[PDB]
């Protein structure tokens, strides 16, 4: 963990004073990140998310700039986890909301069989798709692929 | 024998349209 | 022991989901390999393979035998890999027509689809919602069809009728447990439910081909030639001959009447000329010996459109000269006209009709990437306005409305939960849940709201 | 090289003429129009091959008493006796001739066989001379566009 | 020329109106706004 040059003396010294050493000088490392990494991981991406929604419905604020520059270390772990999305909520508001995006899930949407599925869609709804229900057969696109995406994931 | 009897077997399936 | 041999049959199903099409493309080499080495027969009434030095009899015996079980293999992957997804499908379309329009409650269908009669049996099962990732389908035509036609009429069509009634009784101070016996799961499972998805998957034309496919290997056993109708796979299956063959499968329609038309154009000739060249059609060889004329109406046709059409120059080219009287200058006016009108208006129109497909086909590709390129496919402001700010349409497709990021949205809401919900999260649940779609964002969007 | 082996031979001076199309570009606006597809030419002339084949193997199950290209008469020679000389056969004379295969081979007046054999020339003309060289230059003529 | 003639029609009846000659980015400012305007507004029908 030191040959990393990622942890410096400190965080050296904290995470081997934060190990088990049960007498015998040996932890089972698998435990020990499933007891400190999981609530960590939900936790740093909710701060991800507020600090993110900060940003963008807050610009032009140095004092919070400063802030986003020290807290981009943890920020670029959540990057590819967070969507966003313009929804239309309140009357004639545009609303910027966010959500957690799976790892599974993008791991299989990148599929060359998705991919191709995908393209074929926008081909054959920009030349003989309609303009009253576009949005009517993206969400049946959306579903049936999200339904392969599932049955890939559960193979 | 199938080069003349060919046109003859098709045209008479039309009797049926024919009677109506 | 039951255990066991379940989680083997799921292992190996999924094995066969995994590799469908790498067992194509397999399939695909094995045909290829058997109409190569069906290149070495030889006839003696008899078909004989005596053409090398051994080791090509019976590999082609082998090379059969792998390859039908390599087409049982495919078909049965498909029924693992596809079927899910049409099945998926049926379900999904049959329930939001059920909610939305009544259809077998107050739209009762035509007898001109199938599918809408077909569809009529899955109602009133018990999981008639195997694969939509939901169940309250029911509940809520219930709810909406329940005072303004029977409570128990509705109940009735839509099964669960009885179930609901000791649902509702057992609500009480009465409810066992149900056991589990091995080995008498044949009751527990839905013969309705299945018969139904028989049919769906028996409709499907993609199994049908597959069917197609397996039978024609089959029957390669009992003739080693069914092989070669293995070969219309490179068409009719993989997409890296569909540049080529959508030129022609692109008109269809006006080459089978381009076709009809020189048909008839052709029939016009021949009446002409039954009607007025009688001693110039004398095909007569060694002299002497004439036959083959235009003595009958059908003969002559025949030999029009089978000799006149791929002549090359026309019909003058196959008959008598004509030298005769009264017929010097009509006869040659008969042949210049069937050249200039049957073999090069006629078939330039064949040849106009194939060059234009590639046209309109790469016209379509085009104008799919510019209205990709210039326009949002969600809110569509255009390419001027976001090209303000530095990289601006790029960054507003790629992080503001991406596709992706939407269906990954949809995706999370579906999978999520129902009552963990957030506002903005339920709201939109409940928009999805009546079908409406207002909180996509029309022609508005971050940017034009604000500064 | 050439130009070396042109001294032991003086005849492989005729492939320095090659120069004149892989070399100055006086001649890309029309070599482009047949080099831009390439793929799709190929794959047509496989496509051509299988059709071939497949009218190939329905000859030599089905006609047998038609090859019968003998010269000066009882020298019955370049039949159908063989898979792969019926597919050269086919490949090399039908494709060429200009009108199908139902001009290169005895004339179908048998029985059993006297409308079979005209649908199959008739069909082989339309889908391997008419429809099968219309995609062959239509993928030359929309290469310049 | 026939499919140019068809295209350059269907263009013309999906960019402008036939009566008023607008344009569509104008009327494609309140949502689904052009395809209102020629079914409520400018009806051929309706002038019929
Ligand atoms: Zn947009
Ligand atoms: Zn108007």
């Amino acid at each position: 963990m030191e040959s990393h040059k990622h942890y410096t003396q400190s965080e050296t010294e904290f995470l081997l004073s934060c190990a088990e050493t049960d007498e015998n000088e040996t932890l089972d490392y698998e435990e020990f990140v499933k007891r400190f990494h999981e609530p960590a991981k939900d936790i740093g991406f909710n701060v991800a998310v507020l600090l993110t929604n900060l940003s963008e419905h807050m610009p032009n604020d140095t004092r919070l700039q400063t802030f986003l520059e020290l807290a981009e270390s943890v920020l670029n772990y959540f990057q590819p986890f967070l969507g966003r999305i313009e929804i239309m909520g309140s009357a004639k508001r545009i609303e910027r909301v966010y959500f957690e995006i799976s790892e599974s899930s993008r791991t299989q949407w990148e599929k060359p069989q998705v991919k191709e599925s995908k393209r074929q869609f926008i081909f054959d709804v920009v030349n003989e798709g309609g303009e009253k229900e576009k949005m009517e057969l993206f969400v049946n696109f959306c579903e049936d692929t999200i339904f392969e995406m599932q049955l890939a994931a559960q193979i | 024998m199938t080069v003349k009897d060919m046109v003859l077997a098709f045209f008479s399936s039309y009797w049926s349209v024919f009677v109506t | 022991f039951w255990k066991k041999i379940i989680a083997y049959q799921q292992k190996l199903l999924n094995y066969f989901a995994r590799n469908f099409y790498n067992m194509r493309m397999l399939a695909l080499f094995v045909a290829f390999a058997i109409n190569f080495i069906l290149l070495f027969y030889k006839v003696s009434v008899h078909y004989v393979l005596e053409e090398s030095s051994g080791y090509m009899e019976p590999t082609l015996r082998i090379l059969a035998i792998l390859h039908t079980i390599i087409s049982f293999f495919c078909i049965i992957g498909y029924y693992c890999l596809k079927v899910p997804l049409v099945i998926f499908k049926r379900e999904k379309e049959v329930a939001r027509k059920l909610e939305f329009d009544g259809l077998y409650i107050t739209e009762q269908p035509s007898e001109d689809d199938i599918k809408g009669q077909w569809d009529r049996l899955v109602i009133n099962t018990q999981s008639f919602p195997n694969n939509y990732w939901d169940k309250f389908v029911k509940r809520k035509v219930m709810d909406k069809y329940g005072e303004f036609y029977g409570r128990d009429r509705i109940s009735e069509l839509l099964g669960m009728d009885k179930a609901a009634l000791d649902f509702s009784d057992a609500r009480e101070k009465k409810k066992p447990k149900k056991d589990s016996s091995l080995s008498a799961v044949l009751n527990s499972i839905d013969v309705k439910y299945q018969m139904w998805k028989l049919g769906v998957v028996f409709t499907d034309n993609s199994f049908l081909y597959l069917a197609w496919y397996m039978t024609m290997s089959v029957l390669g056993h009992y003739n080693n030639f069914f092989f070669a109708a293995h070969l219309l796979d490179i068409a009719m299956g993989f997409k890296t001959l569909r540049t080529i063959l959508s030129s022609v499968t692109h008109n269809g329609k006006q080459l089978v009447l381009t076709v009809g038309l020189l048909a008839v154009v052709v029939y016009l000739y021949t009446v002409v000329a039954f009607n007025f060249f009688r001693k110039f059609y004398n095909k007569s060889e060694d002299g002497d010996t004439p036959d083959m004329k235009c003595d009958d109406m059908l003969t002559c046709y025949m030999f029009h459109m089978y000799v006149g059409v791929r002549a090359g120059g026309g019909i003058g080219d196959e008959i008598e000269d004509p030298a005769g009287d009264e017929y010097e200058i009509y006869r040659i006016i008969f042949d210049i006209t069937f050249f200039f009108f049957v073999i090069v208006i006629l078939l330039a129109i064949i040849q106009g009709l194939i060059i234009d497909a590639f046209g309109e086909l790469r016209d379509q590709q085009e104008q799919v990437k510019e209205d990709m390129e210039t326009k949002c496919f969600i809110c569509g402001i255009g390419n001027d306005y976001f090209d303000t700010v530095p990289h601006g349409f790029e960054t507003h497709t790629l992080q503001e409305h991406n596709l992706a990021n939407y269906l990954f949205f949809l995706m999370y809401l579906i999978n999520k939960d129902e009552t963990e919900h957030t506002g903005q999260e339920s709201y939109v649940w409940k928009m999805y849940q009546e079908r409406c779609w207002e909180f996509f964002p029309a022609g508005d969007c971050f940017r034009k709201q604000y500064e």
